[PDB]
C-alpha cells in the first residue's frame, strides 16, 4: 500500500540489492502501519465490547 | 468546522483505507445501497478533496 | 512519438494487470 512516491523512489535505486533494501524497509514500514492500525482499531473495538453484554442481550429481547 | 489535522498526510489515509475498506465488506455482506456510489467516489481518485465528509459518508451507512 | 497518455490517478504496477479508465474521449480518438 505504499505511495506511488515510495514506488518512485525504488525505481530509482539502480544496484539489485539497493532497490531490494529499500523495498523491504517499505515493506516493514507498512506492515508497522497495518498492525498499528489493526491494534488500535481492536483495542476500540474491545472498548465497545466493555459495553456490559446486556446490551446483546436487550438486542436479542428487541 | 474544526477540521485540524496533521501536517504528516502520508500515514493518516491508511486508516481512511481501513475504513473504506470495512466499508466495501459491509456492503458486500449486507447491501444497504448501490455500489454505484463507490465507483464514482473512489479514494484513489484524488477527487475527495474533503475526507471528513467521505468519514461521515461512511459512519452514516451504518 | 505519442502523447503522454492521461494516467488520472491509476498507477500501474511492474507486471501487473491493471484497467485505465479516463473519462476525456479525446484518448479514444489515439486509441
Amino acid at each position: 500500500g505504499a505511495e506511488s512516491h515510495e514506488l518512485q523512489d525504488v525505481l530509482e535505486e539502480t544496484n539489485i540489492p539497493k532497490r531490494l533494501y529499500k523495498a523491504l524497509s517499505l515493506l516493514k514500514k507498512e506492515f508497522e502501519l497495518s498492525k498499528l492500525q489493526q491494534r488500535l482499531g481492536r483495542e476500540v473495538e474491545e472498548k465497545i465490547k466493555q459495553t456490559h453484554r446486556k446490551y446483546l442481550l436487550q438486542e436479542q429481547l428487541k | 468546522v474544526v477540521h485540524e489535522d496533521f501536517q504528516v498526510t502520508e500515514e493518516v489515509k491508511a486508516l481512511t483505507a481501513e475504513i473504506v475498506k470495512t466499508i466495501r465488506d459491509i456492503i458486500a455482506l449486507n447491501p444497504l445501497y448501490r455500489e454505484s456510489v463507490l465507483q464514482m467516489m473512489q479514494a484513489g481518485q484524488r477527487v475527495v478533496d474533503n475526507p471528513i465528509y467521505l468519514s461521515d459518508m461512511g459512519a452514516a451507512l451504518t | 512519438h505519442l502523447p503522454l497518455i492521461a494516467i488520472t490517478r491509476n498507477p500501474v504496477f511492474p507486471r501487473f494487470i491493471k484497467i485505465i479508465e479516463v473519462k476525456n474521449k479525446k484518448l479514444v480518438e489515439l486509441l
